[PDB]
RNA sequence: GGAGCGGUAGUUCAGUCGGUUAGAAUACCUGCCUGUCACGCAGGGGGUCGCGGGUUCGAGUCCCGUCCGUUCCGCCA
RNA sequence: AAGCUCGUAUCAGUUUUAUGAGGUAAAGCGAAUGAUUAGAGGUUCCGGGGUCGAAAUGACCUUGACCUAUUCUCAAACUUUAAAUAUGUAAGAAGUCCUUGUUACUUAAUUGAACGUGGACAUUUGAAUGAAGAGCUUUUAGUGGGCCAUUUUUGGUAAGC
RNA sequence: GAGAACAGAAAUCUCCAGUAGAACAAAAGGGUAAAAGCCCCCUUGAUUUUGAUUUUCAGUGUGAAUACAAACCAUGAAAGU
RNA sequence: GGUUGCGGCCAUAUCUACCAGAAAGCACCGUUUCCCGUCCGAUCAACUGUAGUUAAGCUGGUAAGAGCCUGACCGAGUAGUGUAGUGGGUGACCAUACGCGAAACUCAGGUGCUGCAAUCU
């Protein structure tokens, strides 16, 4: 009772929340851009707070989202920085999960000081093959109960491939 | 002060009425409309564009001239003594078509056609509609419906 | 000076005295505000039939 | 948004004389002036405490 | 898999529902409605759309003009229809939907009458020209490119079918620039391009391109080729003498069939269910008060 | 019985009606001077800008209500 | 007041048959919008105050918001629903059909289009009842401070306000 | 709602639910969901000539608007707008 | 009868939680040299029906489901209201005659139909 329906990864979003705006945010830019492949795209703060020390609109934080063999490279290397070990919690009652890590460095890259240290958070998000329904312009559709990523089966395909433990209360 | 804009009062009129909101459909659109034909005025909330005035919602008149996406019609308003004849000019999408007049036209179809029966009969048809004539003198059956006697039933509290 | 602003009262009695005469129509309406288009049409038109009948039937 | 405008005459103001002593221990001077009918001249000075 | 959102009685109660053919996701209304709306003036005099629909492995192309009723056809056209015309293998293609609009136009305009005049290009060089005017003689019989929701994009085999319908015979009212090879940089038209386009030229280069860059990708397609003995220099004139297999004779002949209605009948009415009735709902639900609640 | 005005460090007040910042004086605190306190020298903190709600990228200043205080009218008989 | 043009016209402060529009009285709120009385059960790791514990995504009470199913109550500027009364339009000769003419409009098309010659269909000519004529023009007087009564109703404690 | 270094009531990301509970320059009411909302692309139709019409009405004006014509443009693949 | 493209009406068609689907049909699914477009061949583009499925989608069924609809001497002639009275009532209001007439509630019944063209054991 397992032909199509088998599991794998749709895309992994590699991001960065920098505290304020211009220079750091393009180094940050500069970080992602030779990491990935993939040239970034720029986010901007939604409204203004003052308390973090940003305002409205103001190009903020930086992102990429990585597909294919591709992403699985960069999600071994990084996920060998937390050492195949996840929790109980990470991943998410939609089947999907991430991790956060710091230094970039210990993953490939080598430092090269006019750059600097930024922490990333990698968000694996999961599907069956069968959801282009969702994304597809016409002919628009909801994915059924049966066909979708819950947490536990998402837990076991993670297990499965990688010998990565859950761990954890 | 006063106020009196083009839609005044007009909070529940335009209302697009509940459950059949946005998405003019489109019967609407593909009905035809031919010159000297009568149509009945039901404003549209959701078309601004060639909107009619408050005063002809639910107002019935003539159409009299026709266009790329419009009709004027015509119209009896009434002010001081008289009748004054007006010119309006409404998007397509405010008007149906009179249903009056089309069943009166497929009456009038059923006239030629009796008509033409009783000519093949040989003349004498009765063709005007008379109301209702006072009903005719009939017998009732008993046979097993019997009078079913009531009475008056008296006063309780139930409360 | 506190006048009495409006009413309407004792307007419709007045109203029914000549009484709401209705507009009175004719055959042959006036093509005053029809399609420019439409009414050179059959402007052109008139002219065409009245010809057929004026110059044939004789 | 620009820097052009030199203009306004100084100020005749007395208070425009601590504005004119203050200068040269410096500090950003944020000084307000106002337009009206036309009319400009120095009315309040105005410092911000950071900004680097 | 969530009951604690809740769509609650309240919600249900109030809420509207689409139209079907939009909550399928299958008609954009707000196009539908500018597209198929008459100017009033013309009456009953209907508009024609050239409706043209991608499925995956079928191309459909029908004029349809409206009625209140449901929207009747004038002629219909299909890529599946192409063997009897000698084209098989790569049937959802630029080429095919090019093939596929030329099939509609010769087919409509045929069964119309007119044909004989308005033959419209027979040259297929590429060039945006469009079908003329006759002078002394009817005017040429005009129909719109309905693409319904199949995204606009220059180069599209929807603007294919397109080409093949007013080279045809219909006039199909169009701007040059989605045709492929428009130079978006200047506004400056390559025929050539566009012409080795129309006779599948892409997909010739492309088999030329798998000579000597991998060949067990180039089993994996092309296998019906391989196994009809069709090559890359062939491919350019498969479609050319095709096009005169419509010119000559397009007149739509149907299958054959082979059974009846009735027969299709029987066969689907014995695996779809019937519903019930209210005394067998009643029957279970006795069932299911004695096994759950009497507790047997 | 109504109209208009005021509203802030512990106190007097600017700020404030210009919205993306809370300043002066005194008092308080610390060290210093001094035999000790004052004066002085050199530093330091301290105000949800009366209360509650709303509009607002942002309200202390923008709008509405209590709230506590100051003003104006009370004319012709 | 002067008339003028006609002489049973086409109309009627009306009903009938038919078909439109309306958002008030009512109702409704275990229906949105708000306003609100009560407990029940849940919930918290995703609020605090306790007892049990060196700590715990803690063992358990007290509230505090939430969530679920119920509850009593409501609305000029709330509403799914929705009356009565008043109200628009049709009830055909300037009509209907059959043949076919017109054109610089429109049609792929002598297709439509509006306008027509010709032919048919008339004494139940196409609901009731009524028509002290029907229609039409001129000119000019006084007037332009109102008030009371039934019912509907706003301010106002209320008023012969 | 559930998750992701610093991250916390809130800063960025991602999935799920989400008939509108938002956003539409400004009052209030309408209207709006492959939208009239947000992001992009190309632009001057906020253009020229003069009528007709609706509103408030004396059926004058003024303002505001609607349907058209005859131009010349805009954009779009087009229908159109 | 199923299924596709195009529809009309717009929930008797929508939603919740499950289970069935042979033929073809769609459908997902394979690939990126070219046209094309994205931060990313996810989206949309193109190229293959070849490499694989009916797991989803779509269709159909089930539930004393929600919702929605349809009718009922179901409430109920209930409110409410037009007309009349030198009718009752201190009044508030109420009854009477001529008429007109609801909503909630309760019960039962239904859970898409259908047009254009094509195609299917």
């Amino acid at each position: 009772q397992n032909p199509m329906r088998d599991l794998k990864i749709e895309k992994l979003v590699l991001n960065i929340s920098v505290g304020e705006s211009g220079d750091r945010l393009t180094r940050a830019s500069k970080v992602l851009e030779q990491l990935s492949g993939q040239t970034p795209v720029q986010s901007k703060a939604r409204y203004t707070v003052r308390t973090f020390g940003i305002r409205r609109n103001e190009k903020i934080a930086v992102h990429v989202t990585v597909r294919g063999p591709k992403a699985e490279e960069i999600l071994e290397r990084g996920l060998k920085v937390k050492e195949y070990q996840l929790r109980d919690r990470n991943f998410s009652a939609t089947g999907n999960f991430g991790f956060g890590i710091d230094e970039h460095i210990d993953l490939g890259i080598k430092y090269d000081p006019s750059i600097g240290i930024f922490g990333m958070d990698f968000y694996v998000v999961m599907n069956r093959p069968g959801a282009r329904v969702t994304r597809r312009k016409r002919c628009k559709g909801t994915v059924g109960n049966s066909h979708k990523t819950t947490k536990e089966d998402t837990v076991s395909w993670f297990k499965q491939k990688y010998d990565a433990d859950v761990l954890d209360k | 002060g006063k106020s009196h804009g083009y839609r005044s009062r007009t909070r529940y009129m335009f209302q697009r009425d509940f459950r059949k909101h946005g998405a003019v459909h489109l019967s609407t659109y593909l009905k035809v409309y031919k010159v000297g034909d009568i149509v009945d005025i039901k404003a549209n909330g959701s078309i601004q564009k060639g909107m009619p005035h408050k005063f002809y919602q639910g107002k019935t008149g003539v159409v009299y001239n026709v266009t790329k996406s419009s009709v004027g019609v015509i119209i009896n308003k009434m002010v001081g003594n008289r009748y004054l004849e007006k010119r309006l000019n409404l998007r397509v999408e405010h008007i149906k078509h009179s249903k009056c007049r089309q069943e009166f036209l497929e009456r009038v179809k059923a006239n030629a056609a009796k008509r033409a029966e009783a000519k093949a009969q040989g003349v004498a048809v009765q063709l005007k509609r008379q109301p209702a004539q006072p009903r005719e003198s009939r017998i009732v059956s008993t046979e097993g419906n019997v009078p079913q006697t009531l009475a008056p039933v008296p006063y309780e509290t139930f409360i | 000076a506190k006048s009495k602003n409006h009413t309407a009262h004792n307007q419709t009695r007045k109203a029914h005295r000549n009484g709401i005469k209705k507009p009175k129509t004719y055959k042959y309406p006036s093509l005053k505000g029809v399609d420019p288009k439409f009414r050179r049409n059959h402007k052109h038109a008139l002219h065409g039939t009245a010809k057929a009948l004026a110059a044939a039937k004789k | 948004d620009g820097d052009t405008k030199d203009d306004v005459k100084a100020p005749e103001g007395e208070l425009g004389d601590s504005l004119q002593t203050a200068f040269d221990e410096g500090k950003d001077l944020m000084v307000t002036i106002i337009s009206a009918m036309g009319e400009e001249a120095a009315i309040s000075f105005k410092e911000a405490a950071r900004t680097d | 898999a969530f009951q604690k959102d809740a769509k609650s009685s309240a919600y249900s109660s109030r809420f509207q529902t689409p139209f079907r053919r939009r909550r399928e996701g299958k008609t954009d209304y707000y196009q539908r409605k500018r597209l198929v709306t008459q100017h009033k003036a013309k009456y009953n005099t209907p508009k024609y759309r050239l409706v043209v629909r991608f499925t995956n492995k079928d191309i459909i192309c029908q004029i349809i003009s409206s009625t209140i009723t449901g929207d009747v056809v004038l002629a219909a056209a299909y890529s599946h229809e192409l063997p009897r015309y000698g084209i098989t293998h790569g049937l959802t293609n630029w080429a095919a939907a090019y093939a596929t609009g030329l099939l509609i136009a010769r087919r409509t305009l045929q069964k119309l009458g007119l044909d004989e005049t308005y033959k419209g290009v027979e040259e297929v060089e590429g060039e945006y020209e469009l079908t003329e005017a006759v002078e002394d003689g009817p005017r040429p019989f005009k129909v719109f490119l309905d693409i319904g929701l199949q995204r606009t994009t220059t180069g599209a085999r929807v603007f294919g079918a397109l080409k093949g319908a007013s080279d045809g015979g219909l006039y199909v009212p169009h701007s040059e620039n989605r045709f492929p090879g428009w130079d978006f940089e200047t506004e400056e038209i390559d025929p050539e391009l566009l012409r080795s386009y129309i006779f599948g030229g892409h997909v010739s280069q492309y088999m030329e391109e798998l000579a000597d860059d991998d060949e067990e990708r180039f089993s994996e397609l092309f296998k019906g080729y391989l196994a009809d003995d069709i090559d890359a220099d062939s491919l350019e004139d498969i479609y050319t003498s095709a096009h005169e297999a419509i010119r000559a004779d397009p007149a739509f002949k149907p299958t054959e069939k082979k059974f009846t209605k009735e027969q299709y009948a029987a066969e689907s009415k014995k695996y779809r269910q019937t519903k019930l009735s209210k005394e067998e709902r009643a029957a279970r639900v006795a069932a299911k008060i004695a096994a759950l609640a009497g507790q047997q």
